[PDB]
């Protein structure tokens, strides 16, 4: 009987909540009071990158912390040289409605996708001087939202069909299909070990999946709106969640509950991109008020404001070594921020 | 399949004119830079001219400056080298070499087959080691190289290129930027250096590894090839 | 800069020329978005001129791009901001669906949300009330009382069609800055492309005055 | 002459600071992606106005001296050359902007499809060549006919006192400048604005608020052209008939200087309230 | 119909396995996060600015 099963679901939810309360001894705010505050952090732009003729929707850093890839609505992917502000490549796209981009760890391939429900993958190390597409991944019903590279043969893709999937390069088939999300998922972040990933959906829930098997290990709730971005903590057992409301939540995999909430009354705009620092002490989150806010990951106190864009910031990026922060917005401008 | 075919060679009287054509097929010719390298009979290699992708950047060697002019036809995918006032010192095998900004550098990975040409009648100097080194399979061979000016730029990049010239075959690039390995090159080749002194080490030797080794610098333009080290079988 | 550094810099400048050429060409193309509700005459007007289908046609030496997002089957508000800034929005509403909760109430609800959307506060809406031929044969027996209960007019097509058009005209609160164009088309109609050209002509005029700083 | 001095400083203290904000805003647009031909004309107009404002202190020195004072002779020739040629350069540039506005409403499809920044460069250069070319030809003939030859620095026209003989050559030149450099732009500007106003008024699908903010601005811009540049070139026709240099030319130049200050204000459109919000926030800080 | 029953039983199985997992105390998890930040603080360019000589922007 469906009614009995529905009632049993509430009982299981109550048991999980009771277990979470039992393991909740103290709060991170109480333990962090004795540590020295970070203070005020001043960030100044160093290199500004121009050439895009439309709003920038995605931007991913390379492994060498020098090459940068950005996607725009003009239908072109530009490989930027951060150090010298140069265009290594300009990959035309058959569809000018992309909203995601990815950089392979080896740098040989660059992936993109959008409303065409195709995750095109382009080869950058061709014998010829041009960038040629390698494989067109088809099988998703909803719009492409995010794509991440685990290796040169497997890519994890999250679409708008409330279903994530893991693809293969040699064969355009879905090796593993992830199901369980009741709403649209518009972001995805991969763990450093390339074994688990967290997807933020429209039902204000973050789900942790395993690549090898495909079932949901844990589920995280607490938000009141659709989650637009998510990013794994440097350590590996935590992640930061940003939603359409004006708050950011940090969840711990081992605790399986919310740790600390970053919010203020002066902010009434959502977060479009969430990123961390190399040491994990600094939390950087974009906002729709044309400003990027730097949050303390341990004290929930603001450290600095990155206000250099005249349009909404859509993507955020921190290099592997943590020596630079790249911020992209809808003003077709890319900026790199660093301390002094 | 990348292919470069050179045509337009033959007997030329002194003081005459001749045009060399290098046809490019199998790759994007518009985005690829082109170079002309000539090899005199039983002598080494020397740079001649270079044309950029947009044909707006052109350089010429001091010897062939003014007399030689280079042009390209992107729609026809054909390289042109018009020559005037040919002397007896221009008798050499001309090679068309493609270049592109790849991996942060401009390698010379692909070389043309070349065409015969007989005329009947401040620069950095790269000093190489002895041009006669007897080698045997299974041994490790190190080839030394020297430069008058340090090749280490302010960006931490050293501009060195190593080329292998098989007997009767076009030269093939092995090591570029003194540390990187070109595509298709076996891992047995290693390169190292610091400023002016450079060396190339081969771990395992093979019968197909014989030939003449050349070293060139891409620091300034004015790319001077080395004297050339020849490897011969001991037996 | 070194020898190869200058070549890399020159290569970037060549891409800049290509980007500028592509951007200028793309700026001369009028972008249109098709938002038919449940295939309510959406496919009967494409021939008269995969997730997203792009239709390209030229009228009076003007390039037109038509985008169909009816097959997305996802959340509308997650990608409705990507189409912000289009020249005009083409809306297709059937007229024979009043008899068939109701099929036009969904169209009215869908029209209300997009017309009042933040990203489309100034984009022109081109309503296409097609399937008017079937309206003649359906209004004779089935009246408009089933669809609209607050109807006092007769069963004549002249006044009943205006009532349906009127109900789609007071669904926008920003009447002082956004204007909705309404037309009654059919399968045999051949002037539908002409109406779109006149509709986008006004938008170009407003953009032309914006560029010169007058407005 | 007492009130002539006062008006010059008012233009200088208002036109100069407003021009820098206008120049900064217009320079960015040209450097912004996809510039429009009208934007280049707007940038050229500000540069011509700034050139006029730069030489304004030289005019402030005059009309306030006691005869007498310090003033060089080469400076008089150069100051008058730059000041008056900028008026004619702005006159042709304003006509160019009026041409672009007319082609917008009249031929929106053709204007969108066939607009390139190159046309704006040519239109500006025609204004540069016509305004400066006529003055340079005038200035070289002056010294070529003066006792001191083989130079073009000029030694006359420090206070425009032609006594009894040079009047036979200035008046024909003054008439030519008015009929060519003014009447031709005036005919184009009047016709273009008259056609533009009668087109937007009868345009069916235009909001009521849009028409009021468009027809009113066009009339004001047309009125500024006929008021600021009116008396200065009318005196050229009056001088020929009267066979003497009119005495009210100094007042007419002040009206021309009003256009340099007023032009940034005409371009201080809805973005101005953003500056007011920016100014209000700056006061709080 | 049968679709609701199949969906309902899948959620119950999904929730049952999630509940029966090992969990650690919040304080222990919070301490681990603090330890990682303190250990890697010296190698964080964002938190600790680097001099212009070693800064490649
Ligand atoms: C005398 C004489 N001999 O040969 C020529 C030729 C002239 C001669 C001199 C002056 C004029 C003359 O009225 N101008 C010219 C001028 C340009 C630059 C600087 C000063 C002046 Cl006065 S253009 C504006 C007008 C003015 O300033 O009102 C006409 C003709």
């Amino acid at each position: 009987e469906l009614d009995q099963l529905r009632q049993e679901a509430e009982q299981l939810k109550n048991q999980i909540r009771d277990a979470r309360k039992a393991c909740a001894d103290a709060t991170l705010s109480q333990i962090t009071n004795n540590i020295d505050p970070v203070g005020r952090i001043q960030m100044r732009t160093r290199r500004t990158l121009r050439g895009h003729l439309a709003k920038i929707y995605a931007m991913h850093w390379g492994t060498d912390s020098r090459l940068l890839v950005s996607a725009s609505q003009d239908g072109k992917l530009i490989i930027w040289d951060s150090y010298t502000t140069n265009k290594v490549h300009a990959i035309p796209l058959r569809s000018s409605w992309v909203m995601t981009c990815a950089y392979a760890p080896s740098g040989n391939y660059v992936a993109c996708g959008g409303l065409d429900n195709i995750c095109s993958i382009y080869n950058l190390k061709t014998r010829e001087g041009n960038v040629r597409v390698s494989r067109e991944l088809a099988g998703h019903t909803g719009y492409l939202s995010c794509c991440r590279f685990l290796d040169d043969n497997q890519i994890v893709t999250s679409s708008g069909d409330t279903t994530c999937a893991l693809w293969d390069i040699e064969t355009g088939q879905q090796t593993t299909t992830f199901t369980g999300h009741t709403g649209d998922v518009m972001s995805l972040s991969l763990a450093p070990d390339t074994r688990l990933f967290v997807s933020g959906a429209c039902d204000a829930s973050a789900k942790l999946w395993d690549v090898r098997e495909g079932m949901c290990r844990q589920t995280f709730t607490g938000h009141e709106s659709d989650i637009n971005a998510i990013c794994f903590f440097p350590n590996g057992n935590a992640f930061a969640t940003g939603s359409d409301d004006a708050t950011c939540r940090l969840f711990d995999l081992r605790a399986d509950q919310e740790l600390m909430t970053y919010s203020h009354d002066n902010i009434i705009c959502g977060i479009t991109s969430v990123s961390f620092s190399k040491s994990g002490r600094l939390l950087l989150a974009g906002y729709d008020d044309f400003n990027c806010n730097v949050w303390d990951a341990l004290k929930a106190d603001r450290a600095g404001v990155l206000a250099g864009h005249d349009n909404r910031v859509s993507c955020l990026g921190v290099t592997d070594d943590g020596m630079a922060v790249a911020t992209g917005s809808w003003d077709s401008f890319l900026k790199i921020w660093n301390g002094s | 399949d990348v292919q470069l075919v050179e045509s337009g060679g033959g007997l030329v009287q002194p003081g005459g004119s001749r045009k060399l054509s290098c046809s490019a097929s199998g790759f994007a010719f518009s985005s690829f830079g082109m170079h002309w390298v000539r090899q005199a009979p039983e002598k080494g290699l020397e740079w001649v001219a270079y044309i950029s992708s947009g044909s707006g950047t052109i350089y010429y060697a001091d010897t062939v400056k003014g007399r030689f002019t280079i042009s390209r036809d992107d729609p026809k995918n054909t390289l042109f080298l018009q020559m005037t006032s040919l002397r007896s010192e221009d008798t050499a095998m001309y090679y068309c070499v493609r270049s592109i900004y790849y991996y942060g550098s401009s390698p010379f990975d692909f070389w043309g087959q070349g065409t015969t040409l007989t005329v009947s009648s401040s620069d950095i100097v790269m000093t190489q080691a002895t041009s006669s080194v007897p080698v045997t399979p299974g041994e490790s061979v190190s080839i030394s190289c020297r430069s008058s000016k340090s090749l280490l730029h302010s960006n931490g990049n050293t501009y060195l290129y190593w080329f292998l010239q098989r007997p009767g075959q076009s030269p093939q690039l092995l090591i570029y930027r003194m540390s990187n390995l070109a595509s298709g090159v076996p891992d047995r080749f290693s390169g190292s250096g610091s400023g002016t002194a450079f060396t190339l080490t081969i771990s395992r030797l093979e019968a197909e590894d014989v030939g003449v080794y050349y070293c060139m610098q891409h620091l300034e333009y004015p790319l001077t090839f080395g004297a050339g080290t020849k490897l011969e079988l001991k037996a | 800069l070194s020898a190869e550094d200058k070549a890399a810099v020159e290569r970037s400048k060549m891409i800049d020329r290509n980007l500028r050429e592509d951007g200028e060409k793309a700026a001369r193309e009028v972008k249109l978005l098709l938002l038919g509700a449940g295939e309510s005459g959406k496919s009967t007007i494409v021939k008269q001129m995969t997730g997203i289908v792009e239709t390209h046609f030229t009228f009076k030496d003007l390039h037109f791009k038509m985008f169909d997002v009816g097959g997305q089957r996802s959340e509308r508000k997650k990608w409705i901001h990507c189409f912000e800034g289009v020249t005009a929005i083409i809306f297709c509403v059937a007229l024979s669906d009043y008899d068939l909760m109701n099929r036009m109430h969904e169209s009215m609800k869908l029209f209300d949300s997009i017309c009042n959307n933040k990203w489309f506060t100034d984009t022109s809406i081109i309503l296409f009330l097609n399937k008017k031929d079937l309206f003649e044969e359906k209004i004779k027996k089935s009246p408009l009382t089933i669809c609209y209960p607050e109807y006092a007019g007769s069963n004549t097509y002249e006044e009943a069609a205006a009532y349906i058009q009127c109900q789609f005209e007071d669904l926008n609160k920003r009447k002082d800055t956004k204007e909705i164009y309404t037309h009654f088309t059919c399968a045999t109609d051949t002037k539908n492309v002409q109406f779109v050209f006149d509709a986008v002509t006004d938008v170009i005029i407003k953009n032309n005055l914006k560029d010169c700083g007058l407005f | 002459s007492s009130l002539i001095l006062m008006a010059y400083i008012i233009i200088f203290l208002t036109g100069l600071p407003a021009n820098l904000l206008a120049l900064r805003a217009f320079v960015g647009v040209v450097r912004q992606p996809q510039p429009a031909p009208v934007h280049i004309l707007l940038l050229s107009l500000t540069l011509a106005d700034l050139l006029l404002l730069l030489l304004l202190p030289f005019k402030i020195i005059e009309a306030a001296s006691n005869f007498r004072w310090y003033l060089p002779k080469i400076v008089c020739a150069l100051t008058g050359f730059g000041f008056y040629s900028s008026i004619y350069c702005s006159t042709w540039l304003l006509a160019g902007i009026s041409i672009e506005r007319y082609l917008g409403v009249a031929f929106p499809v053709q204007y969108k499809l066939s607009r390139r920044p190159l046309y704006g460069v040519i239109a500006a250069l025609v204004a540069w060549v016509m305004s400066f070319g006529h003055c340079t030809i005038v200035i070289i003939v002056q010294y070529l006919n003066t006792t001191e030859q083989v130079r073009n620095g000029n030694e006359i026209t420090c206070y425009e006192n032609f006594t009894d003989e040079q009047l036979d050559v200035v008046l024909p030149v003054r008439l030519e400048l008015c009929l060519v450099l003014f009447f031709i732009p005036m005919a184009v500007t009047i016709f273009c604005y008259w056609r533009f106003v009668w087109i937007m008024l009868t345009q069916p699908h235009v909001g009521a608020q849009r028409r009021r903010r468009a027809v009113g601005l066009a009339v004001v811009t047309l009125l500024n052209f006929l008021v600021c540049f009116g008396p200065y070139n009318v005196s050229h026709l009056v001088g020929f008939y009267q066979r003497k240099s009119p005495w009210w030319r100094s007042i007419a130049v002040v009206f021309s200087s009003l256009n340099a200050s007023l032009d940034p204000l005409l371009f201080y459109f809805s973005s101005s309230v953003v500056r007011r919000a920016f100014g209000r926030g700056l006061q709080v800080l | 119909n049968t679709a609701s029953i199949a969906q309902a039983r899948k959620l119950v199985e999904q929730l049952k396995m999630e509940a029966n997992i090992d969990r650690i105390k919040v304080s222990k998890a919070a301490a681990d996060l603090m330890a990682y930040c303190e250990a890697h603080a010296k190698e964080d360019p964002l938190l600790t600015p680097v001099p212009a000589s070693e800064n490649p922007f």
